[PDB]
Parts: structure tokens; sequence; C-alpha cells
């Protein structure tokens, strides 16, 4: 792992974008009509920088759009019916209660330290496992920066030496095959997609946010 | 020739700039010594001062924004709410002294010829890397880190990428010096950086002087402190 | 440019006067690097002219006329608007009304503009050379091209890029253009300035400019609280 700790760059070695004309193909899949709209020119960059540069991009339509369907449900007022507190001989406080301390962004706030702690812990677990490219090439892919596609999600169940001590049920994405085969190009089609619905939810998730 | 080599660094620090020497201080005879050593040591000042400036920036963000280590030590005296003028005027005259000395320590590492001469190096002024401090591979006890890359993170990085890190660092320490000196000026002359009118405040006292005021003379040692 | 050269610009510029210079400036050698520099620098400095008195023809008209912007200039809970700055008077009593601040970025960002298109590393960079030898005498250099760090979203001249793909004739029609509406736009803001000054002095504006009592050559304002500013203001001149 030292050896790899760079701060550096290293020879690409994959299809993935790493150029304007790269990032200009992308836009026309993604839109025919805007098509690049850099007017930071942040396209003129190293891949390194570019595949960063994508893989922020993904990780926010991922976020916001998780965000925004949570936001919808929690104004909705669709609570869950267990108690979140109260077993190991701590008070008691209900998802009924946390509904009703106000609006999504005071619910969070009356979400219970330990609680937000351990939400996040589990973000940042998720987060480091797609950051490791040791997982990764295990499986068949590598860091975004390095050459790796934007947005791949290792699988948690695995029975390889980079497997963890007890077994894993399910993978983090597509947990039952609801993709099971998209066709080779379908997966792409999504994947525009993605990108597309992810800005959309991204402004309306900052626009809810504003309101 | 080192003013070629000095030139071409400066076309690439800024090309549209390029060597900019209106004083001709590259073509001074500093103590005699002929222009590669006097190249040498300007260009060693100019990496120190930046450096140092760089430093003294991220710890005037630090001390007067406020941001202290917990437990027993200088952070103790130190009055809550001064500004970054006071904290080196509050914390104790020991601090001040062994804080001093230890940069000594490092200057005097930096410039013996036991650890340049153990990792291979010369002085700066002799044929040498101006702005190199060398490993202490030559100190008597075996010592845990060094001070550049201590964890050796760059142990594995091209030439051409420490080169352009030189480059900015020359740049960056420049511009770093700029801004500490601003936030130092804007104290003792108001309204000379219109940024930071009202930000910084007035300062009434030589701040030239490391020793003056004194500061405290606590003893903060706790279990064993028989010298009190 | 050779005197030659340049009196076939004056004879394309209006072929009744051909080349006018009652000083005869062209002779002038001013800056002792011969007729070439000298003539490079007096048709860079009647561009720049023209195009700076253009744009401040077109700025004193949608000034004067109460075409203020919406959003302000002033960040704060007591911020100074752009409502403001124009019910602060006349346009020159607008620049006067600006804060300190606001004056010295506007002259500071034309001025690293003036150095940006002094510099002939950026010139070259950007093809052709310095006004004074043998460049374009009134060209902008590409502030893309010379190398800034961060890659800017558009140049100065024709950031669009509707000028592009421009006939050679029409780049050569378009500079004769340039000089002469310079030329006019010249008298045309000096005549406002100067009706604003002196009342009566073009006679055609009769009270539809409006007065101005601080001097006009003069950036900085009795607000303007930087060393000498006060000083300078102290004693005023026709
Ligand atoms: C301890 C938890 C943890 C950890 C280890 C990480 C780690 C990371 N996050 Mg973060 N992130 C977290 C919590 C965490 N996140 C949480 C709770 C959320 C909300 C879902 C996010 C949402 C988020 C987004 C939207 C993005 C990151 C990004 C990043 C990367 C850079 C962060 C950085 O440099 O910040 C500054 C120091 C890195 C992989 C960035 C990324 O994907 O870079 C490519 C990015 O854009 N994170
Ligand atoms: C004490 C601090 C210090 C030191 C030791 C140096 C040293 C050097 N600078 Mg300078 N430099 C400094 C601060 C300093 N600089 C700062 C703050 C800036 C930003 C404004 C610059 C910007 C700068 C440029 C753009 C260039 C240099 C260059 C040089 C070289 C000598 C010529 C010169 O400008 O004399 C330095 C001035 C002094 C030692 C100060 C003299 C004292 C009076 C009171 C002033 C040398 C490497 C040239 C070079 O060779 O670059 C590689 C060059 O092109 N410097
Ligand atoms: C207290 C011990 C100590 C010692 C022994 C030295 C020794 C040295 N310093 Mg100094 N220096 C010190 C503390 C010390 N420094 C501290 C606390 C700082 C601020 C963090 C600096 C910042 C500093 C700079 C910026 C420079 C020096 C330089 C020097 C050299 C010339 C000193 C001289 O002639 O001063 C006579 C009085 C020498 C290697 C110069 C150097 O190395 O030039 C290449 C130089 O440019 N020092
Ligand atoms: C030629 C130079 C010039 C100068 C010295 C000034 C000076 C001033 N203008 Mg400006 N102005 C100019 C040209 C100029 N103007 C032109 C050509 C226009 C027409 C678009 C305007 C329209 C204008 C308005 C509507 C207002 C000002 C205002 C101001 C004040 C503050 C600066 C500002 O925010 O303006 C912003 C102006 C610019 C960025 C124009 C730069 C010049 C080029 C030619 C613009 C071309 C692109 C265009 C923006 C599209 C100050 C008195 C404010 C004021 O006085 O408030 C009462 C104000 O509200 N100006
Ligand atoms: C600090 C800012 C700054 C700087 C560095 C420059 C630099 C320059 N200007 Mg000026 N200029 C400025 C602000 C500045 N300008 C502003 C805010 C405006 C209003 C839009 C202009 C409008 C302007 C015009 C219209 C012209 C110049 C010209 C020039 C050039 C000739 C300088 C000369 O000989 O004057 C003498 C210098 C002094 C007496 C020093 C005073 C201190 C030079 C590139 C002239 C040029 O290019 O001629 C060929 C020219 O035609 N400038
Ligand atoms: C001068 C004075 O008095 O100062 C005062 C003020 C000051 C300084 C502020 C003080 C303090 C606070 C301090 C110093 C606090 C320190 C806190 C600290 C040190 C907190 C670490 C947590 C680490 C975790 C949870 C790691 C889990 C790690 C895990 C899950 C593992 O072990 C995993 C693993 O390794 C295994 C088991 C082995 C391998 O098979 C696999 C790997 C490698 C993956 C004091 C004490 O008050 C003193
Ligand atoms: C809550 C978070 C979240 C949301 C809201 C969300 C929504 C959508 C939508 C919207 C309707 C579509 C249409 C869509 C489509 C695809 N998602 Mg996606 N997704 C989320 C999370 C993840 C994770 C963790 C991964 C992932 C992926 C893929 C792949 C790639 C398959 C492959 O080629 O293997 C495709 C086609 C994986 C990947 O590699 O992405 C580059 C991956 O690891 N997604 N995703
Ligand atoms: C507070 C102090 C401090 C700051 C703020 C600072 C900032 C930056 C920045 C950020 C703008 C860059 C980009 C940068 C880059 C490099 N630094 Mg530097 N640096 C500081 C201290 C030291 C010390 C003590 C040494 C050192 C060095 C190098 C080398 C050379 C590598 C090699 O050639 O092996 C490179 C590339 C070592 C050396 O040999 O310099 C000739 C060395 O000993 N630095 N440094
Ligand atoms: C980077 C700088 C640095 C270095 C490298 C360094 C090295 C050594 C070594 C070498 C092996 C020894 C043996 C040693 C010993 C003591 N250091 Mg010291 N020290 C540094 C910094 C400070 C600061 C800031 C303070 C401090 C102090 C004390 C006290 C007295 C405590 C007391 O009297 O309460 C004792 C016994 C404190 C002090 O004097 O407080 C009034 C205090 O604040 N040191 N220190
Ligand atoms: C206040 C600013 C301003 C105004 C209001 C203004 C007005 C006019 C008018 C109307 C009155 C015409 C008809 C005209 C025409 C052309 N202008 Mg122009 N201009 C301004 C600024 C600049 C700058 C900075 C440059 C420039 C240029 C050209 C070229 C290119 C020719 C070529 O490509 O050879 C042509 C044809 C560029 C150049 O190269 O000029 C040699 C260049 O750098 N202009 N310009
Ligand atoms: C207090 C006390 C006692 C006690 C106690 C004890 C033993 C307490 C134990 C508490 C315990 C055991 C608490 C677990 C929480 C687990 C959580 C929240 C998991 C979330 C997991 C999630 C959200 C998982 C999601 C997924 O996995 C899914 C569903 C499928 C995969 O494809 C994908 C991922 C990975 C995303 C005694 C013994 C009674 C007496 C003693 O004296 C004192
Ligand atoms: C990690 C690192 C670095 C660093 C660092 C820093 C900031 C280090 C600072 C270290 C510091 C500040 C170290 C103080 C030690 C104090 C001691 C030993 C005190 C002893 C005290 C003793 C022995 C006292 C004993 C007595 O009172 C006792 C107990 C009772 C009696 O029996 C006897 C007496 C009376 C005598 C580098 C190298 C600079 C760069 C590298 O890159 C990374």
């Amino acid at each position: 792992f030292a050896d790899e700790f760079t701060f550096d760059s290293k020879p690409w070695s994959s299809s993935e974008i790493k150029d304007k004309a790269g990032l200009e193909a992308l836009a026309k899949k993604l839109n025919p009509t805007v098509g690049l709209w850099d007017p930071l020119g942040i396209a003129e960059t190293s891949p390194e920088t570019i595949g960063w540069f994508r893989h922020a991009e993904i990780k926010h339509g991922r976020v916001a759009m998780a965000a925004f369907v949570g936001y919808c449900v929690q104004s909705n007022g669709i609570h869950f019916p267990w108690n979140i507190q109260g077993w190991q001989g701590t008070p008691v406080v209900s998802f009924a209660d946390i509904a009703a301390a106000g609006g999504p962004a005071d619910q969070w706030d009356a979400l219970s330290t330990p609680a937000k702690l351990q939400i996040l812990g589990v973000i940042g677990f998720l987060e480091m496992w797609s950051e490791t490219s040791v997982v990764l090439k295990a499986d068949g892919q590598e860091h975004y920066v390095r050459g790796g596609k934007p947005g791949y999600f290792p699988k948690l169940s695995r029975s390889d030496e980079m497997a963890f001590p007890h077994p894993v049920p399910l993978n983090l994405w597509d947990p039952f095959g609801f993709t099971s085969k998209m066709t080779p190009e379908r997966k792409e089609k999504a994947l525009l997609a993605e990108v597309n619905n992810g800005r959309l939810a991204m402004i309306g998730i900052f626009g809810m946010i504003s309101a | 020739s080192a003013k070629a080599d000095l030139e071409a660094f400066a076309k690439e620090c800024n090309p549209v700039v390029g060597y900019w020497d209106p004083l001709g201080l590259a073509d001074l005879p500093l103590w005699g010594q002929d222009q590669d050593a006097v190249i040498g040591w300007l260009r060693h000042s100019e990496i120190k001062h930046g450096r140092i400036a760089m430093a003294g920036f991220v710890g005037y963000i630090a001390h007067a924004n406020g941001f202290r280590f917990g437990g027993i030590g200088p952070q103790n005296v130190v009055p809550e709410g001064a500004s970054a003028p006071e904290v080196w005027d509050s914390i104790p005259f020991l601090a001040k002294l062994q804080i001093i000395g230890a940069i000594g320590v490092l200057e005097h590492i930096s410039e013996d010829k036991n650890f340049l001469a153990a990792d291979g190096m010369k002085h700066y002024m002799r044929g040498g890397k101006p702005g190199y401090f060398p490993t202490f591979s030559a100190n008597v006890h075996p010592m845990p880190l060094n001070l550049f890359d201590p964890f050796k993170w760059s142990k594995n990085a091209s030439p051409e990428k420490k080169a352009k890190g030189l480059v900015t660092e020359t740049n960056n320490g420049r511009l770093a010096m700029l801004g500490l000196f601003g936030f130092l000026s804007e104290s003792k002359i108001p309204g000379s950086v219109p940024a930071l009118s009202g930000i910084i405040p007035s300062y009434d006292g030589d701040y030239m002087q490391p020793f003056l005021p004194t500061g405290p003379d606590t003893s903060l040692w706790t279990i064993g402190n028989l010298w009190a | 440019e050779s005197k030659a050269e340049l009196e076939s610009l004056a004879g394309k510029l209006n072929p009744v006067i051909g080349y006018w210079d009652p000083l005869n400036l062209a002779d002038y050698d001013q800056w002792s690097q011969g007729q070439e520099a000298a003539i490079g620098f007096l048709r860079h400095a009647e561009i720049k002219h023209g195009r700076v008195a253009m744009a401040a023809f077109v700025g004193y008209i949608v000034q004067s006329n109460g075409i203020c912007w919406p959003w302000a200039l002033t960040g704060g809970p007591n911020g100074v608007m752009h409502s403001d700055i124009l019910a602060a008077g006349g346009p020159a009593d607008q620049w006067d009304a600006l804060p300190t601040a606001s004056k010295l970025q506007i002259l500071l960002f034309v001025g690293g503009l003036e150095l940006w298109s002094e510099n002939s590393y950026v010139l070259g960079l950007s093809g052709e050379k310095h006004y004074m030898r043998g460049g374009k005498p009134g060209f902008f250099p590409s502030i893309k091209k010379g190398g800034i760090p961060h890659p800017v979203p558009f140049d100065l001249f024709d950031p669009f890029g509707l000028s592009k793909n421009a006939s050679p004739e029409k780049k050569a029609k378009g500079l004769l253009a340039e000089i002469n509406n310079g030329r006019l736009a010249m008298l045309g803001i000096m005549a406002f300035v100067s009706e604003s000054k002196v009342p009566g002095s073009v006679p055609a504006l009769a009270g539809k400019i409006a007065p101005y009592s601080g001097e006009v050559m003069a950036p900085f304002a009795a607000s303007d609280n930087l060393p000498f500013v006060a000083d300078m203001l102290k004693s005023p001149l026709f």
C-alpha cells in the first residue's frame, strides 16, 4: 500500500474518459442538445482529475437522489413503527417522536448523537470499501482516478481472500439481481439516465433545502 | 552556470515575468564567495523564508481563530480570545526559548557537514541542493522520523515532479510571505492591506523582538516538578 | 508601420484627406526607438483611446439615463446599492460615490489587462509582437493561450467567437471603422464631460448633461481615504 501511496500519476490502461473529446462524446450521449458545457474549463485537466470529477458527479447523484426521496417520504410522514432506542437500559425514543420533532432537518437533529455516529460510520465504511483499490482489483476494476469506472461499488459478499471474516449476505448495489442481465449497452443507457436524473435530483434537493 | 539555472528556474516559476532581479543580488558577491555559492545562499534563503512564511500563515489562522491542543502545556496560560500577536507574547518564557532553540537545532542539523555528508549531499553554497534538510542519519541517538516527508510519501516520486514541486514551493512561499506580512502590517499601520480592514486587531508591541514581553514564568510540569 | 503605410491607412480612412499630421507627430521621434516604433505607439494610443472612448460613451449614455443594475455593488447589512450610486448624481458623481475598493478594483483590473497587452511573451504566445516591434498596433493577446493557471472561460476580444471565420477584407474594414468610430467617440465623451463641468461648452447639449463639481480627471474623490487623496483634493482647479 505504501508503494501505491504516490501522491502522483501512473499511466492509464483503460477506455475511460481522459480528454475533452471523450468528455464531449459522453456529453452528447447524456444530452445531444446541451453538449459539453464547461465554462470553468475543468475538461482541460489530467486523466486522474477527469476521473475524479466524473466520480464526484456520480456520487453526488447517488446521494442527491437518495436525499430527495428520503425528504419526500419524511415530509409525507411515513415513519417507521419501531422504537429507535431503549433496549440496553437507555431512554425510549420512537420513530413517531422523531417524525413529530419537525421537518426532516429537524428530524435528523432530533436523532440521537450515537445514532448519527453509527449511520455516518456505516456510510464511511461503504466509502472506503469503494476507495479500496485492492478490493476492486480482486474484483474486475481499478480506482476511478487511475483508470477505473467511476461509480462502481465493490461486492460486499464474497469468498475470496479479500473477504470479511464473517460471511456477508448481500451486496450494496443489485442485491437480488434486479439488474440481472440488462443488455451489454442498456447498462450504459441506464448510466446516462442515472447521470441525468442525478443532476435533476441535485437541483431538486437543494431547491427543497432552500425552500 | 548557477545563474543560468536560476534564470531557468525563474522562467519555470513564471514565464510571463521570468528572471526578475532588479538589484542584481545574484551578482552580488556575498562574503566574497563566487556567484555559484551566492546564488546557493539566495535560493536557500528564499526557500527558507517561504517555508517559514507558509507555516506562519497557517499558524496565524490556527492561533487567531482559536486552535489549541488540550492538556497541561503552554496553551493553558494564553488568555482565551487572545489574538495571534498575543499568543506568542502570552506563552511562557521557557516555551519561547525552547521553541527558538529547537528551531536552531534544526537549522544546525540543516547546515551541519555530518548529516549532509551522511545523506550524500553538500552544503548549499558548496555545490548542493538549496533547500535540502538532511535526514537525521548522523544524530547520536537513532531518530524515528526525518523532518522532510516523515512518512516517506515521496519515496518514489519522479524527478520532474520534484522539480515542479520546488517551483511550487518558491512561488507559494513568496505569496505566503506577502500574506503573512499583510497580517503583521495591518496591525501596525492600519488601512495598509484594504481587505483586512477591521479584521486584524491593532497590536502595540515590537514584533521583531522575540522576548518582549517576556511572558509568564509559570511552571506547568506536574509530576516531579522539583525545579520549583 | 512606416510613414507610407500610415499614409495608406489614412487614405483608406478618408480618401479626401489622406495623411493628416499637422504636427508631424509621426516624424516626432519619441522613446528613441525609430519611426516604426513611434508610429506603432501612436497607432496603439489612437486605437486604445477610441476603444475606451466608445465604451465610455455608451456607459455615459446608459448610466445618465437611470439604467442602474438591479443587484447591489457592496455586500452587507448596510451596503451601497447600485440605485444609491445612481442617486449620488450624474455619472461622474456616480464614479466618485463608488466605494474606494470598487474604484481600486476597477482600475487595477484595467491595469492588469494593460500589462497583459504590453507583454511581448504573451503576445508572442498568441502570435504577433509588440505594437512598437512590428506587431498589430492594436491587438489584445489571448488570455487563454497566455497560460494563466486556471483556464479562463472566454477571452477579452471576441469571447463568443462571433467575428471568428471573418474574411480578411472584413477584418481590415473593421479596423478602419474602429479607428474612425474611436476618433468620433473621443470627441463625444469629452463633450459630455465638458458639458458636465462647463455648461454651454458643447452648445447642442443644453441642460441634458447633469452638472458636476469635482475634477473629472481624478479617479479618487474625498470619500476615498487612501494615502494623499485628501491632500491631493485640497486645492481644486478650473
Ligand atoms: C498533555 C495531556 O495531559 O494531554 C491530555 C489531552 C489529550 C492529549 C487531548 C488527551 C487525549 C485524548 C487522546 C490522546 C485520545 C486518543 C484516542 C484514540 C487513540 C482512539 C483510537 C481509536 C481507534 C479505533 C476505534 C480503531 C479501531 C480499529 C480496528 C477496527 C482494528 O483494530 C482493525 C484491525 O487492527 C485489527 C484488529 C488487526 C487486523 O486483523 C486488521 C485491522 C488492521 C483492520 C488526554 C489523554 O486527556 C491527555
Ligand atoms: C441510493 C443510491 C443509488 C441510486 C439512487 C441509484 C439510481 C440509479 C438509477 C436511477 C433510476 C439508475 C438508472 C441507475 C443505474 C445504475 N447504477 Mg445506480 N443508484 C445508486 C447506487 C448505485 C451504486 C452503489 C452502484 C450503482 C451502479 C449502477 C449501474 C451500473 C451497473 C454496472 O454496469 O455494473 C447502473 C446501470 C453501479 C456502478 O457501477 O455505477 C457506475 C454501482 O456500483 N448505483 N442507478
Ligand atoms: C513549513 C515548511 C515547508 C512547506 C510549507 C513546504 C511546502 C512545499 C510545497 C507547497 C507549496 C511544495 C509543493 C513543496 C515541495 C517540495 N519540498 Mg517543501 N515545504 C516545507 C519544508 C520542506 C523541507 C524541510 C524540505 C522540503 C523539500 C521539498 C521538495 C524536494 C524534494 C526532493 O528533491 O527530494 C519538494 C518537491 C525537501 C528538499 O530537499 O527541498 C529542496 C526538504 O528537505 N520542504 N514543499
Ligand atoms: C519543539 C520544541 C521543544 C523541544 C524539542 C523540547 C525538548 C526538550 C527536551 C529534550 C530532550 C527536554 C529534556 C525538555 C524538557 C522540558 N521542556 Mg521542552 N522542548 C520543546 C518545547 C517546550 C515547550 C513549549 C515547553 C517545554 C517545557 C519543558 C520542561 C519544563 C516544564 C516546566 O518547568 O513546567 C522540561 C523539563 C515546558 C516549560 O518550560 O514550561 C514552563 C514548556 O512549556 N518544552 N524539552
Ligand atoms: C472597447 C472595446 C472595443 C470596441 C467597442 C471595438 C469596436 C470595434 C468596431 C466598432 C466601432 C469595429 C468595426 C471593430 C472591428 C474589429 N476589432 Mg474592435 N473594438 C474593441 C476592442 C478590440 C480589441 C481588444 C480587438 C479588436 C479587434 C478587432 C478586429 C479584428 C481584426 C483582426 O482579426 O485582424 C476588428 C475587425 C482585434 C484586433 O486584432 O484588432 C486589430 C482586437 O484584438 N477590438 N472593433
Ligand atoms: C445492554 C445489555 C445487553 C445487551 C445487548 C446486546 C447483545 C445488544 C446487541 C445489539 C445489536 C446486535 C445491534 C445491531 C444493530 C445492527 C444494525 C443497525 C445493522 C444495520 C444493517 C444494515 C442497515 C444493513 C444493510 C445491508 O445488509 C443489507 C440489509 C443487505 C446487504 O446486501 C447490504 C447492506 C450491507 C447495506 C444484555 C446482554 C441484555 C445485558 C447486558 O448486561 C447489558
Ligand atoms: C515526530 C517528528 C518530529 C518531532 C517532534 C516534536 C515536536 C518533538 C518534541 C518533543 C519534546 C518536547 C520532548 C520532550 C521530552 C522531555 C523529556 C525527556 C523530559 C525528561 C524529564 C526528566 C528526566 C525529569 C526528571 C526529574 O523530575 C523527575 C521525574 C524526578 C527525579 O527522579 C529526577 C528529576 C528531578 C530530574 C521531528 C523529528 C522534529 C520531525 C519528524 O518529521 C517528525
